[PDB]
């Protein structure tokens, strides 16, 4: 098996080295060794092969290199889009047998903090006929990915029925969430109104929605 | 270049077989588990059949080739949870003397015994004098389906910019929920077509929904 | 271009290694590099390619690294086949664009010492009757390759009309040389006859022929 | 698998077109002085006819291919003396996944204005009650020919073991002489044929001499 560390996190500019070690009997045995760099719901892309060559169109920031049984990746003047997962592979000689390594997760520093953005929609005729109800609430375009959400029926809260995802990654490197508050047709015409606040770090933000 | 078959939902116990369509290299296939890492299964070579396992795999997986319609297979039997996972086939070729593999977009396995379920698509609109900057959003509300993956398109994928499909919910009731948005100009908001495109491979549902008008 | 030490030896048993340093804009840019054998009057043999990899049937003795902007050959269990010489070769990235090193003679030492066996031809009739007349003498099968030879009409020196060569390595390590002696064939006949003495070290191998 | 033509002689200042015969990768083209390293001078792809070279060698050689028969050219002109080496072409190919390339045998181009001559032959003999050890040596005096090579051959190759050839001396004069010898069986000494097979391409002599009887 081939041993990477979880993951590694840089400044703009700099390079860093990701370590890719096995043994003599695979990495050290031939350089048949390659790295793969992984973005977000992305198939895995080549980024070096046979240790140290880049295939067409690859950035020449990306080097290859092998002290020993450990293999090494170098990304030089390191920039926001890198940030992503990358993984070492390895054939053995008579090129019958592939492994994997344990992955990477790259974190580039000094990414810019940003305040979410946020949509709330009511529930549709059409749901309300099925008679259900559901308010979807929108959060995107924020970072570092923390959120906390809470759902207001007026202003009093509401906990019960909230459904909320995990921050996930977009591709600007920037996070979007989403939370989803259920409730019946009648519980949702009672009130005179219904909101989702989100609060990032320093900031609140408040979208409501009204029957 | 590369063209595998649909998502797919699997008992525990069950079979699966993963289609890929397409230089003469093995036809490699990859999977990872979600939130797991890469993880090499096998590969086969389109004449004399010649297939190679990680042991791992071994006896449980067959992955075999049909070279009337170069295309290859990967079955994997004794279908447990821990089996789900993306699937892809992958496949090395030779262009400026230079290397490059290209990968399968990738199929979703997921095993679970919990039963298949096909969204409901529900429009999600903006009250017209909800929107204001000449930019409005609107969506669709695919809610209460098993398993994932649910895809996305609008106006059959002729509107392709300011569109974002976000990541589903896990409801408590084990059924997932998720959005797709479009931002459209607020001018044409409700003389403009825009119908969304739902395809819930697992359960072979396919919703068009009319937002607007 | 590419420096490589001109020659390098080493005993039965032990590993030696050759070293192929370029710079950063070649060997140090990909790992398009590769090592080639030569024994004496052949075409030189691929033994590594890809930095490390081995071509199908070559020996695991031969094995390939690259520290730095240096390649690297290592052959264990050095054998007297080895005995060649041995040539690095770099590509460009894009591949369009070849080099070699210097070469390197790789010798063995600890080849045991061998006498030569001579065989002497006196001239044929049929260059006897062209009025020409050339003494032939054959030394094969010696080690270390350095001999003095000695042409005698009787037992007197005879130094006018030698040819001589250099002497070359057979393929089995081992020397070989010839050594012409130039006569009139009424020299040849007037004499009661001929010799050619070589002497290697503490031994002297005499053969001779008469008319 | 590669086949190139015969050896040459060449007055400084003349062309030499040296053709190789054959997977596809390019052909290349490197020369070896003798007593000197490796040396790269370029190489052609079979389609598109994209040619490289060395700076060194560039625009004084021309690298051709002629598809109709797979056959490449290498062409150097301005032929100075120091050009005097073997020209080898080779070729890249693809076995099991694994990689190896196949050189040609070379091909001697020797400067000079010296002018070629073929060999005279002459046969050496044994005084038959001249060998002793069931074993005797005979051979071919190959006498005041140039420039270099020589191909020796015996009984037109059917014979092959316990074959001599050595390397030539250059004489005084400016010409090589050469002698190949086999050991033979003593007791058929004057009953069993002993030909051998002189090759000089640069003047175009071939030569068969009987030895014995
Ligand atoms: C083809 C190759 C490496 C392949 C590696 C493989 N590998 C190893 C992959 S990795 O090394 O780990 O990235 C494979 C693994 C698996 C499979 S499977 O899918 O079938 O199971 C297949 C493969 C490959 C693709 C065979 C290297 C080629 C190097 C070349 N080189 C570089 C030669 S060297 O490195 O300097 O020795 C080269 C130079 C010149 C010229 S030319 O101008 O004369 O035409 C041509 C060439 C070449 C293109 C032959």
């Amino acid at each position: 098996a081939l041993t990477q560390p979880a993951s590694v996190s840089g400044s703009p500019g700099q390079s860093i080295t990701i370590s890719c070690t096995g043994t003599s009997s695979d990495v050290g045995s031939n350089n048949y060794v390659s790295w793969y760099q992984q973005h977000p719901g992305k198939a895995p892309k080549l980024m070096i092969y046979g240790g140290s060559n880049r295939p067409s169109g690859v950035s020449n920031r990306f080097s290859g290199s092998k002290s020993g049984n450990t293999a090494s990746l170098t990304i030089s003047g390191l920039q926001a889009e890198d940030e992503a997962d990358y993984y070492c592979r390895s054939w053995d000689s008579n090129l019958s047998y592939s492994v994997f390594g344990g992955g990477t997760k790259l974190t580039v520093l000094g990414q810019p903090k940003a305040a979410p953005s946020v949509t709330l929609f009511p529930p549709s005729s059409e749901e309300l006929q099925a008679n259900k109800a559901t308010l979807v609430c929108l959060i995107s375009d924020f970072y570092p990915g923390a959120v906390t959400v809470a759902w207001k029926a007026d202003s009093s809260p509401v906990k019960a029925g909230v459904e909320t995802t995990t921050p996930s990654k977009q591709s600007n490197n920037k996070y979007a969430a989403s939370s989803y508050l259920s409730l019946t047709p009648e519980q949702w015409k009672s009130h005179r109104s219904y909101s989702c606040q989100v609060t990032h770090e320093g900031s609140t933000v408040e979208k409501t929605v009204a029957p | 270049q590369l063209v595998q078959s649909g998502a797919e939902v699997k008992k525990p116990g069950s079979s699966v077989k993963v289609s890929c369509k397409a230089s003469n290299y093995a036809i490699n296939w990859v999977r990872q588990a979600p939130g797991q890492g890469l993880e090499w299964m096998g590969n086969i070579e389109p004449y004399f059949g010649t297939a190679n396992y990680a042991q791992k795999f071994q006896g449980r997986v067959t992955i075999t080739a049909d070279e009337s319609t170069s295309t290859a297979y990967m079955e994997l039997s004794s279908l447990r949870s821990e089996d789900t996972a993306v699937y892809y086939c992958a496949r090395y070729f030779m262009s400026y003397k230079h290397l490059s593999d290209y990968w399968g977009q990738g199929t979703l396995v997921t095993v679970s015994s919990a039963s298949t379920k096909g969204p409901s698509v529900f429009p999600l609109a903006p009250s017209s004098k909800s929107t204001s900057g000449g930019t409005a959003a609107l969506g669709c509300l695919v809610k209460d389906y098993f398993p994932e993956p649910v895809t996305v398109s609008w106006n059959s994928g002729a509107l392709t910019s300011g569109v974002h499909t976000f990541p589903a919910v896990l409801q408590s009731s084990g059924l997932y929920s998720l959005s797709s948005v479009v931002t459209v100009p607020s001018s044409s908001l409700g003389t403009q077509t825009y119908i969304c495109n739902v395809n819930h491979k697992p359960s072979n549902t396919k919703v068009d929904k009319k937002v607007e008008p």
